């Protein structure tokens, strides 16, 4: 059967490059509009993370799938740093520092999906992309730390750090 | 990946034990991950083994591998990337490739055999993934025709019979106890004449 | 233009020499035809410069080809699920042949080749052996993999971060507590564990199920009591160097898993005797590799953490603490200003006064008082020298009798 795709795409949803500039519920600042609903492109990708890393074939139906694939690849970067953390406060400090890092973007080397992603043509669209992703890289990390850490010991769970070796298909943002 | 502490010599012994005892089949995959996360005391079991060198016990926590193993019947790209089709869909192609007159009686008698169909709730999901697939096809034809006839539904049935560890043997013992067996059996005489190509053919192919 | 690199490849193929001796043989031959035949000196000097100072376009090294062929089969034999758990064919002689060949290449060939082919595709080939080790149960092959990991740690430090963050240290720490019969595998396992922990990088929290306090008690029981099968007695001096290396990344001695092992042990004497024979010389046995950034001094890091609590300070016998004060004092003075270590011995000494009754016996207190007054009256202005004086003031301020004049 197929993997889990994004249901949130709507024709009224803006496009950046060939991705889906979708609303995000965050206190962080960026080009992403603020959402009112109780579900977002982030809460989905965290719902569907543990299941989508076992599949080996993903068919890109729309552009919101290109936004989900990015997060699902970045969550595997959070867990590499979080498994080394001994307290949630130490994780939130590590999740900040990682989002500030300038990962590759569509068009340049490092990005594993340069072919099936559309780079920004103009410089203004480039500046919007680098600030949309950084808004995802920050709210993703902030929301994992609520889940990874067992409140009984305030230390990472083996049920999340078992997916450290499970890349999305085999790709990584590095 | 998770439970180090299992000796490498007793990983296989430990996986069969988990499979035969604790595993099962899930209706939906991602909803089970939440049930294991949100309410972990109810779904996570524990398996105490015995080392064979030191004779000391080792214990582990049995989690997502209760439903992820059997899921490859329905998501076989978990293990083998050379296969994607579920078994719920392989069965529909097997039957829809058969003659039009024996499609209904074949949906109505689907016999699960073998030891790897002993999983709990295996037929319940297979019988459900088909009835979704069969009730839609009849719906589409009813629409293209004009909606004048509501065709009869198909009675899918997936039965799981009492003998599985020796089902195939039993059908060989009933057979061999007949006299008809001693006619179709290739014979020593027929071997000396025709040679070892007497046993070359199977029903899967012709000529 | 490229002769000196095309000759080294020819010589390593047809002779089997290492990279170093490949350059020696050519520099000697050339350097001798230059001298005996001066008519050929212009040609020879170009040839020597090509050595001192790349390969043709399509030409690829022999050692690079083999590492494509070795890492590819061993990963194919890892992805062979049938043959690993359900054996049918023989595999011990083929694998033993590819792992021997691998060990001679990492040990002899050019490190930059053996670095890139191990650093390729985010350490895809290293991480496979780390899994094949977890999957393999035969000690004839687990031993060769360890000799191969020990050669990959010598090349780069990014590989050490890859291994320590992996499941390797948890399988070694689990195989050592379980399979104590094999002596070589127990001695190499304790060497590799000290290699990968040498740099001080932190690790996942899950490692501390098998690298925590019960693993330290296992190592202390060996240091103190030893094993029967240890005839040559290498293992205590390896289980010491390992404890020093586990304690490198571990901060906050009150939260330290190792120190809970000492305070739980009945009586440690042999572990303490060996710590002082290393401090008397100031040798870091963990520091095997010349990789930057150089981590701290493993011994002083340990003793600073021992004397970070009074439960762990009482392990030292009376005669040994007085020998520790005689050494620490001797190093504080014999060390020059601007050195990094002088503040460690000072912080170590500050830790002794707090957690021990040093002020009741006052061993070598006058010689100490004269050294601290000197260090304060030093007019050096480096930042490091200001860190030393900053410690001394805190030390005298906390304990006034270390500021009084020697009398």
């Amino acid at each position: 059967m197929p993997a889990y795709h994004s249901s949130l795409m709507d024709p009224d949803t803006k496009l950046i490059g060939n991705m889906a500039l979708l609303p995000i519920r965050s206190q962080f600042k960026g080009p992403a509009p603020r959402e009112t609903k109780d579900t977002d492109i982030v809460d989905e990708a965290i719902y569907y993370f543990k299941a989508n890393v076992f599949f080996k074939n993903y068919e890109i139906k729309n552009e919101a799938d290109r936004t989900l694939i990015y997060i699902t690849l970045y969550i595997s970067e959070c867990l590499k740093k979080l498994q080394k953390c001994n307290s949630k406060s130490q994780g939130e400090k590590e999740m900040y520092t990682l989002g500030i890092t300038n990962f590759p973007i569509p068009g340049e080397p490092g990005f594993p999906l340069n072919a099936i992603y559309a780079k920004p043509a103009n410089k203004q669209e480039d500046e919007v992309m680098r600030a949309y992703l950084q808004q995802l890289r920050q709210e993703t990390g902030l929301r994992l730390c609520e889940k990874v850490f067992d409140p009984q010991n305030d230390k990472p769970s083996k049920w999340w750090t078992c997916f450290v070796k499970r890349q999305f298909m085999n790709k990584s943002l590095s | 990946d998770r439970e180090v502490g299992i000796p490498p010599e007793q990983s296989l012994e430990t996986a069969k034990a988990v499979k035969e005892r604790y595993s099962y089949v899930c209706p939906d995959l991602v909803k089970e991950f939440n049930k294991y996360d949100t309410d972990g005391s109810k779904w996570i079991k524990q398996y105490t083994g015995i080392n064979a060198i030191s004779k000391k016990e080792f214990s582990i926590d049995v989690g997502y591998e209760r439903f992820l193993g059997p899921e490859i019947f329905f998501h076989p790209e978990f293990a083998n990337p050379d296969f994607t089709q579920p078994i719920s869909e392989v069965v529909d192609e097997v039957i829809q490739n058969c003659p039009i007159d024996v499609r209904r009686p074949l949906y109505k008698n689907i016999v699960l055999s073998g030891g790897s169909t002993m999983f709990r709730d295996f037929g319940r999901r297979l019988q459900r993934d088909l009835k979704r697939t069969v009730d839609a096809r009849l719906k589409l034809s009813e629409e293209l025709s004009g909606g004048r006839l509501k065709p009869k539904p198909i009675d899918v049935q997936v039965i799981t019979h009492h003998m599985q560890r020796y089902a195939v043997w039993f059908g060989g013992s009933m057979l061999a106890s007949t006299p008809e067996f001693y006619q179709v059996c290739h014979t020593k005489k027929d071997y000396e004449e025709i040679g070892p190509s007497i046993c070359r053919h199977n029903p899967v192919f012709g000529v | 233009r490229t002769i000196g690199a095309e000759l080294m490849e020819l010589v390593r193929r047809n002779t089997g020499l290492s990279h170093e001796l490949c350059r020696v043989a050519i520099g000697i031959i050339v350097g001798h035809i230059q001298a005996s035949v001066p008519a050929s000196s212009p040609v020879m000097e170009q040839v020597l410069l090509s050595l001192v100072e790349a390969l043709p376009s399509g030409q690829v090294c022999h050692d690079q080809q083999r590492l494509e062929v070795i890492f590819a089969d061993l990963a194919r034999r890892k992805d062979d699920a049938q043959q690993r758990s359900w054996a049918l064919y023989e595999d011990e002689g083929v694998i033993r042949c590819y792992l021997e060949e691998l060990l001679h290449i990492l040990t002899d060939a050019d490190p930059e080749v053996c670095k890139k082919m191990c650093k390729r595709n985010e350490f895809e080939s290293v991480l496979a052996l780390v899994a094949y080790y977890q999957m393999e149960h035969r000690a004839s092959l687990r031993l060769l993999l360890l000799k191969c990991f020990g050669a990959m740690c010598s090349l780069d430090a990014a590989i050490i971060s890859t291994l320590v963050s992996s499941v390797l240290p948890v399988e070694l720490a689990r195989d050592m507590q379980t399979d104590t019969q094999d002596h070589q595998k127990l001695c190499y396992s304790a060497l590799i564990l000290a290699m990968v922990f040498s740099m001080g990088e932190a690790v996942p929290y899950a490692h501390y199920e098998h690298l925590g306090t019960p693993f330290a008690q296992f190592l202390l029981n060996i240091v103190e009591d030893g094993l029967p099968l240890d005839t040559t007695e290498q293992l205590p001096d390896l289980c010491v160097n390992l404890l020093l290396a586990l304690n490198l990344h571990l901060p906050a001695a009150d939260q330290n898993v190792i120190m809970a092992a000492l305070s739980k042990h009945a009586n440690v004497k042999i572990f303490s005797e060996k710590l002082l024979l290393l401090l008397n010389r100031g040798d870091d046995p963990v520091r095997i590799f010349k990789h930057e950034p150089q981590p701290p001094h493993s011994v002083l890091k340990f003793l600073q953490d021992v004397f970070g609590s009074p439960a762990t300070a009482a392990i030292f016998y009376h005669t040994d603490m007085m020998a520790l004060i005689d050494i620490t004092v001797r190093h504080i003075a014999d060390l020059s200003p601007g050195d990094k270590l002088r503040m460690e011995y000072l912080s170590l000494m500050h830790a002794i006064v707090r957690t021990t009754p040093y002020l009741q016996h006052r061993h070598r207190l006058p010689d100490l008082q004269a050294i601290l007054r000197r260090i304060l009256n030093e007019e050096e202005t480096s930042p490091q020298c200001q860190m030393d004086r900053m410690i001394v003031r805190e030390m005298c301020k906390e304990f006034l009798v270390l500021g009084e004049a020697p009398s």
